[PDB]
């Protein structure tokens, strides 16, 4: 068959690139050293480094790695200094937020307090990496659109930590910091205030999730249908149209009615993915504080279904029938 | 909690102010997917009676590298052809068109290429963008098999000639076009190959979208070192078109 | 007003003429819809009580 | 109505199956064998389906459910109305989404181009055909599949997932979940970079590739390139929609019991002290 | 004078005297099925 | 009114046909089967009674 | 004198006769089946 | 009404016949799937209750 | 003359007569094969 | 006050229009939509109580 | 004389006496509306 | 006091007018909600109360 | 002489004097309206 | 203090005047809000408790 373009034939190395720049002299900051993989070379680039160390960074490295430091030596205590149980339970242990008698006065140490430390640094290192993401952007004279789309993030991360329980004037509101102990977090909330399903922003959120996913396949497919007519060199077709940008114009207009531009289908991209976190923390930040039962929402509401139908198994089988008795 | 009126809460007031809001965007998205290729035009090349319900977008301008001016869109078609030698197969609108010469050599259908500049692609320092590996200092193959010296087979198993060179792209250290000596038999001179249109193997080159006889047609690039994007888009072009015109069982209904 | 005729020096006759075309067909879906979801003006039940 | 740059494009051939008897165009749409197919399929879909809306006794968009048949029946055909029109329907539906595949298949073959949308589309018929024939097929009753209704479908997802206990802690619905997001993420940085890219502060000059490049090897220490990013998004996007058809399968008939009992394996190795 | 549309002043107002025309007989229809509404089944 | 011919100097009748078509069919339909959800004008449960 | 479709005067005139032509045809098939179903089952 | 033939110089033939074809043949089968799914129209389960 | 598919008249006319020659012969047979069904079946 | 007419040297009249006909056609919706929700001023209601 | 739409002042003064117009005029029917409504069923 | 027109200098009036309009009609809106959110100053209930 | 938008002294005096006879008629309107609603029913 | 004026030989003010709009207005709905939530300040409350 023909070429698909998902492997590279061929490589070539040549010298290291180590970047562009301008008088804002971003060579004083960067590093020396660079490597080349060929494992990856397969797929994509196969240079490694160089980085930019600035002083968000430095901060943002130092405070996570503090948060990182408090969680682990916490659960490592938590199980009597033993490494193999340390192993053995890893999945299952946790830094638990506070308790909901404490309000949101500081709780002691051993029921809340090394949590409300953490949950500080982690605060402190997510904030000086988004800074750090902006100022390179400020530095490089490009637009700010990827610190937009981060902050659509935060927004969410913030929601969920620290606004919510504000709102509802508890601590004990937050996240554990645990592999399963969060699934268990995520699964009682959505008991606790009836379902989840029932929240139109749970769905519009959902939508989106979806949309980006589909899109993205979409774009991908696409980009790669047209690498013959140097489809993958998308700035220049922006600049300078060429027959890699009807032809992809030209198949979805066939296909479904309309189409894009190489331009606008990115528009599109940036919109999808960023509405979905916005959605969501509008979503959360309602519960609880307004709605506190969302079936019993939608019955008041009229949009939840009806069934005519029985309960039980013994109005469609029989137990000994079951077992084959 | 309490309700303004009815069952009208905050959450009801947000979910409104949701729908308003996304109705914008969605207008704004549309609208701004309208700078190329608008406004509409029938069979004939006459301006369509119907334009859709969405109205043309502002003007907003590019300021572009190297001193090559600036571009402003929605504006006037510069990349359009002038004389394509296509036949109408209707009197109405709705149809296909039928070829008149050669479609490979009239570049019509999947043949079809823009009218780009005919200026080379720069990178960041000035220089073009694509460069043969024998003027590139300090680059070579680090993995795979290296096709410089092999036979190239045709789509229909005949030998044209060998590899002998590569054009690389410098900037982003990846390989482009593949060049090729042909035979006497087979033509004269040199001729230019998309790495994606070509399967390396450990003793051969497999090019199947042409035949033997279609390759001392393909349009030959001015400079021996350099390449325009007219160029890249009429070789390129001309070997997506063998996919269709290189066979008259590749046209037909396959069933 | 006797110059109400300068309102097609701005905008576009065709696209105006589908939009009210759209417009009227809904609004007179909707009114009939929501006549049809009282009890004193639904006509089929009124017809049914009266057989 | 055509683009100023569509006319030349607009050429006969390229047809898997039907010559020129459908080798035309209604308005932007492009017909064929395979569109006369899908149009069929997807009004006699519909059209059953607001039937059966009707014959329910409501209209409302909120409320209308069409349902399966139940467990009794087995894998023969049901009543009309206690779940028959519903395996109408998912036949109706089946024949459409191929139809709808092939039809793309024909356009790319038309345009030159290459052939991955259709196999992308491939992967989503295939997770709706795992959700309504594979797992039902296998369980031994067609009473397995989802219902036709827009607030209705949820509520099947919400006690089939109950009917594990814990569905969080199902391995493949993590390596689905993961994918999802990773996807999600991957989306948004091309799409930020790429208009970052095009469009500066006022004043300044447009960049390339090349200023992406240093961008994110300042930024994370590594740059994927302008080729790599749509090759690892397809592929996320491909792997997430094969394990969520994983995961779904595995849950019935594979599985029985609990989920979080499965890691008993790990909890009880003979390694441990 | 002004026109944003590239039509002319007559033909404005031969379009808006038909666009009227129409527009009243809509009006008289909608009026005459009002009036029998109300007498079949009033409101107010 | 005697001027009403002139909206074929606006509307291209190609798809003024076509869209009348498909409106009048989904309109006849939507209301065939309105008459259908019903109990005093639904012709075959009528049918089935009074047999 | 307007035109957006580039027809002329008379054509839409011998359109639009035909147009009227087919439509009171219609409208007269839809009054007898409205007649012969009121007479089978009254609404008013 | 004398003048019906003038639609096909409005409309080619090769597209109308094929919309026709289609739209007739879904006609006929949702009506008769329409149908098969009644108590008092359905043949095949009357023949079982008459045997 | 308005000919948007190039036809002409007589040709239009040859057309509309074949066309009508179809359609009598399809509306026979289905009023035959519902007189049928009423007679079988009836629904009034 | 007279100089009002210069309001006209700022924004484009094509925009405001259609910008001034969706919100009032959407307030006097949500307007008489209001009314309905109470039960002293729904019209239907009223006439409903009062045969 | 500044303007950013391309305007002139005397285009500008015959669109907003048109748009005063419109304005009295719905006004008017406004205030009729509002009048009757109150004096059926009085709020305030 | 007497030198604030120059603000006009600093901001783009085109920007400012359609944030105003936005702001007040939204800000309004908000008023009077909140105010029919009450149950003293809900004048369409004190009409029912008072009759 | 500082200038950011493009406009000049006197061009900016004429927006703003035209700018503040309408922001002083709704401060009236408002006022009024807020006077008869406290005549009406005080909430101090 | 004298001096004081030296603050725009540093700062833009476009994005001041902005900021600060903005921040103003956000911290007068703030405490607006607040003094709602509350039992004793609630204006609205204190006129019904008062009648
Ligand atoms: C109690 C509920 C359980 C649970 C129970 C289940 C169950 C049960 C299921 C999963 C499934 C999924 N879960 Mg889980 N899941 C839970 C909560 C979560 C959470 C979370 C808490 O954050 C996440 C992130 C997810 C996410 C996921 C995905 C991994 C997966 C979704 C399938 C999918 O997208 O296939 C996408 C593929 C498709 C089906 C797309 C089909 C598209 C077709 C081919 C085309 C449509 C054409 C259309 C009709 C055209 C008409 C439109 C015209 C314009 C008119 N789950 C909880 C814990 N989860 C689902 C899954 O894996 O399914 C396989 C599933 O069934
Ligand atoms: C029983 C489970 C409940 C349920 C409970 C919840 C709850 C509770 C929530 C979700 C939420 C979501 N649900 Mg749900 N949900 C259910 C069923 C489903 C199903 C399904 C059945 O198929 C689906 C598709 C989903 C999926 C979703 C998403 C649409 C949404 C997550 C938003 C997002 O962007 O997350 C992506 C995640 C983020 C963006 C988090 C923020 C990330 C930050 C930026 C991390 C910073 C980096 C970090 C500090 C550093 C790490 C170290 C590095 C290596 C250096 N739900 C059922 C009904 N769902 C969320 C939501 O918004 O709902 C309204 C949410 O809170
Ligand atoms: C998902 C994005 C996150 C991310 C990704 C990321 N970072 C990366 C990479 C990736 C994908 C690399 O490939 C690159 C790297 O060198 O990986 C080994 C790197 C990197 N990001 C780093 C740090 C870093 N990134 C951060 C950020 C992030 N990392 C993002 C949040 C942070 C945070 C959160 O604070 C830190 C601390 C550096 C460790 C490294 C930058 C590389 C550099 O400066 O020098 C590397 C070059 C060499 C001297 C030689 C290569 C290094 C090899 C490990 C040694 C020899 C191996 C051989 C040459 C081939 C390697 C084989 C492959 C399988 C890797
Ligand atoms: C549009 C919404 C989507 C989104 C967007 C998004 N996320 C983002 C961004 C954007 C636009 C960034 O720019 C930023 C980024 O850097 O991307 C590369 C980021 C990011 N989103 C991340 C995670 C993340 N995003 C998620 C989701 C999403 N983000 C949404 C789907 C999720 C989930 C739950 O789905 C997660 C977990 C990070 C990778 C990164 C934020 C980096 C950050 O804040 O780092 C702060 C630093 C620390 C906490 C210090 C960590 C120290 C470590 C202990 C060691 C050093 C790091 C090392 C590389 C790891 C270990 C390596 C080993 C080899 C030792
Ligand atoms: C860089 O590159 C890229 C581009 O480019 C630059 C791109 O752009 C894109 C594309 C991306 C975008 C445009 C972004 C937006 C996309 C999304 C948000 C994705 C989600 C999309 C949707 C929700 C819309 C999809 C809509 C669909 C599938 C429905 C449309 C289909 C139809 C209406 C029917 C199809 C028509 C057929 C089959 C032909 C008709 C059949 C016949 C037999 C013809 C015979 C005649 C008749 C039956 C009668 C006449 C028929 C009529 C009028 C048809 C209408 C009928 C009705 C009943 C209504 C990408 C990815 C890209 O990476
Ligand atoms: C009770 O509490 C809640 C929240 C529920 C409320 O209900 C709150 C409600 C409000 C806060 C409501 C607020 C309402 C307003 C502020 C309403 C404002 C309304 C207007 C300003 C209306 C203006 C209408 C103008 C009209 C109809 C103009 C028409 C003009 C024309 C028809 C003429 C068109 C002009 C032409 C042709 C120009 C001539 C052309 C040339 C070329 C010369
Ligand atoms: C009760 O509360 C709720 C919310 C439930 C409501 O129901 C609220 C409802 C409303 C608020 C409703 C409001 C409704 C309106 C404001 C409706 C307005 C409607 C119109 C202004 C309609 C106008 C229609 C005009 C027409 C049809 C006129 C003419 C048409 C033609 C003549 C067609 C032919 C056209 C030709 C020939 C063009 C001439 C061409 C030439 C070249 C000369
Ligand atoms: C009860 O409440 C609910 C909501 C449930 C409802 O049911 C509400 C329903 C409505 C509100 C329904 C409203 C319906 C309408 C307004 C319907 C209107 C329908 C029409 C105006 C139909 C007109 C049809 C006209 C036709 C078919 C006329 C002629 C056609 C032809 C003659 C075809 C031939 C044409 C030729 C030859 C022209 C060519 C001539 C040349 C010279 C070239
Ligand atoms: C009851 O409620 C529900 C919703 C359930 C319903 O069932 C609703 C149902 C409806 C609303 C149904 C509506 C149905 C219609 C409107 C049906 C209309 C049908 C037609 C108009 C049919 C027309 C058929 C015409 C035919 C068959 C004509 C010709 C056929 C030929 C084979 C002739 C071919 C012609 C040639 C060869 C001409 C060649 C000539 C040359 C010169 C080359
Ligand atoms: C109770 O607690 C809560 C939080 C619930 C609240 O309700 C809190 C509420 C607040 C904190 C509210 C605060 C409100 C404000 C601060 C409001 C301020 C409002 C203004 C300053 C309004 C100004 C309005 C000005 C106007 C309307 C001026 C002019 C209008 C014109 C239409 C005229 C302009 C025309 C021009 C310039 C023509 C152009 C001329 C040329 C020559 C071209
Ligand atoms: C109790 O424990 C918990 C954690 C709960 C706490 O609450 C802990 C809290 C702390 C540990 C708090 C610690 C707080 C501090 C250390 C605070 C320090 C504060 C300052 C040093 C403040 C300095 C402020 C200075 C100011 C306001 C200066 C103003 C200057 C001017 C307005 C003049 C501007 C100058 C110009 C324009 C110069 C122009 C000259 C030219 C040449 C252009
Ligand atoms: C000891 O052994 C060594 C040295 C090897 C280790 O260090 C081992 C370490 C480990 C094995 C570590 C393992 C760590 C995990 C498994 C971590 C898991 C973490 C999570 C799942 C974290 C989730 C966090 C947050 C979530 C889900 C949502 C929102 C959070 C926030 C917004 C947090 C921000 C908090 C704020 C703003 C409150 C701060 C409080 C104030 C008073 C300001
Ligand atoms: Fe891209």
């Amino acid at each position: 068959p023909e070429y698909q373009n998902i492997f590279t034939q061929v490589q070539v190395q040549g010298p290291a690139e180590l970047g562009v720049d301008n008088e804002n002299n971003l060579t004083e900051e960067r590093t020396t050293g660079t490597g080349f993989s060929q494992l990856i070379g397969w797929i994509g680039n196969a240079q490694l480094g160089p980085i930019y160390l600035g002083w968000f960074g430095i901060i943002s490295l130092v405070t996570g790695t503090l948060w990182f430091n408090i969680v682990g030596f916490n659960m490592l205590s938590q199980v009597g200094y033993s490494i193999p149980e340390f192993i053995r339970q890893l999945f299952w242990l946790a830094l638990e937020p506070p308790s909901p008698e404490y309000g949101l006065r500081m709780p002691p140490l051993d029921d809340g307090g090394w949590f409300i430390i953490a949950s500080f640094f982690l605060l402190v290192s997510v904030i000086s990496w988004w800074l750090r993401t902006y100022q390179l952007a400020e530095m490089h004279k490009m637009g700010k659109h990827v610190a937009w789309a981060f902050a659509a993030a935060i927004w969410l991360f913030l929601v969920l930590g620290l606004f919510r329980p504000i709102l509802m004037g508890s601590w004990s509101e937050a996240v554990p910091y645990g592999i399963f102990p969060h699934l268990d977090w995520t699964t009682a909330f959505s008991i606790r205030y009836g379902n989840l399903y029932y929240n139109p922003f749970h769905a519009l959120s959902i939508v989106f999730l979806y949309g980006s996913v589909l899109l993205f396949a979409m774009h991908g497919a696409t980009i790669l249908a047209v690498t013959r007519f140097g489809g993958d060199r998308e700035l220049e077709q922006i600049y300078d149209r060429g027959t890699a940008s009807e032809r992809a114009g030209l198949f979805w207009r066939w296909t479904m009615g309309f189409n894009a531009t190489m331009e606008g289908i990115h528009r599109w991209a940036w919109w999808f993915a960023v509405l979905t976190p916005i959605t969501g923390g509008i979503g959360i930040l309602l519960t609880g504080t307004v709605v506190d039962n969302w079936f019993l929402w939608a019955v008041e509401h009229n949009f939840a279904p009806d069934y005519t139908q029985d309960y039980g198994y013994e109005a469609y089988t029989t137990y000994d029938g079951f077992l084959g008795r | 909690e309490e309700t303004f009126f009815g069952n009208f809460d905050l959450a009801s007031l947000s979910l409104w102010l949701f729908y308003g809001f996304f109705a914008l965007l969605i207008y704004y998205l549309q609208t701004e997917n309208m700078r190329e290729g608008y406004p509409l035009e029938d069979e004939d090349g006459n301006t369509a009676a119907n334009q859709g319900p969405f109205p043309l977008p502002k003007e907003k301008t590019f300021k572009l590298q190297h001193g090559r001016g600036e571009l402003t869109l929605p504006g006037e078609d510069v990349q359009r052809r002038d004389n394509l030698a296509l036949r109408k197969t209707a009197h109405g609108n709705g149809f296909p068109m039928e070829p008149t010469g050669d479609p490979m050599l009239d570049g019509v259908g999947p043949a079809s290429w823009s009218k780009r500049r005919d200026v080379p692609e720069l990178d960041a320092h000035g220089h073009p963008k694509i460069v043969p590996m024998s003027a590139a200092e300090g680059f070579g193959v680090s993995a795979g098999t290296d096709p410089r010296g092999l036979p190239v087979m045709a789509g229909d198993g005949e030998i044209v000639g060998l590899v002998s060179d590569m054009w690389i792209d410098e900037a982003e250290q990846l390989v482009r076009y593949l060049e090729l000596e042909l035979d006497p038999e087979w033509g004269d001179g040199k001729r230019l190959v998309q790495r994606q249109m070509v399967r390396i193997k450990s003793d051969r080159v497999k090019v199947r979208s042409i035949y033997g006889k279609h390759f001392k047609n393909v349009p030959k690039t001015k400079s021996p070192n350099q390449v325009t994007l007219l160029e890249e888009d009429k070789i390129m072009a001309y070997y997506a078109g063998g996919t269709l015109y290189a066979d008259e069982s590749r046209l037909e209904p396959q069933l | 007003m006797s110059k109400f005729y300068k309102i097609w020096l701005i905008f576009d006759p065709r696209r105006v003429f589908v939009a009210q075309g759209v417009f009227l067909f809904l609004l007179a879906a909707m009114i009939h819809l929501v006549l049809l979801s009282t009890e004193h003006f639904n006509w089929f039940e009124l017809a049914a009580a009266n057989a | 109505a055509l683009l100023s740059f569509e006319r030349k494009y607009r050429v006969r051939g390229g047809t898997l199956i039907g010559g020129d008897l459908f080798d035309f165009w209604v308005g932007p749409f492009y017909v064929g064998f395979f569109g006369v197919t899908t149009a069929f399929f997807a009004l006699l879909g519909t059209i059953l389906i607001f039937w059966g809306a009707s014959q329910q006794g409501t209209f409302n968009p909120w409320l209308i459910n069409i349902a399966p048949p139940d467990l009794s029946y087995g894998l023969g055909m049901a009543p009309l109305m206690e779940g028959g029109l519903w395996q109408i329907i998912t036949i109706c539906a089946i024949g459409a989404f191929v139809s709808w595949a092939l039809r793309e298949v024909e356009i790319c073959r038309k345009l030159g181009m290459g052939y991955h949308v259709p196999f992308a589309f491939s992967v989503a018929i295939f997770a709706y055909v795992t959700l309504v024939v594979f797992r039902p097929l296998l369980m031994g009753a067609w009473g397995h599949g989802f219902p036709y209704g827009i607030w209705s479908h949820l509520d099947w997802v919400s006690n089939t997932g109950y009917a594990y206990l814990h569905f969080h802690y199902n391995p493949a619905h993590m390596l689905a979940v993961t994918f999802f997001f990773t996807t999600t993420l991957a989306l948004a940085l091309h799409g930020a970079l790429v208009l970052s890219a095009a469009n500066p502060p006022k004043g300044e000059e447009v960049k390339g590739p090349d200023n992406e490049d240093t961008f994110f090897r300042d930024f994370i220490g590594y740059s994927i390139g302008t080729l790599g990013i749509h090759r690892v998004g397809l592929l996320l996007a491909l792997n997430a929609g094969f394990w969520s058809a994983v995961c779904i399968i595995i849950s019935g008939p594979v599985w029985t019991k609990g989920w979080p009992e499965w890691w008993n394996w790990w909890l009880e190795m003979p390694i441990w002290p | 004078d002004l026109s944003f549309t590239g039509l002319t002043d007559e033909q404005a107002q031969e379009l808006h005297s038909v666009y009227m025309s129409g527009l009243w007989l809509f009006s008289a229809v909608a009026v005459v099925a009002h009036l029998a509404t109300f007498i079949w089944r009033p409101w107010f």
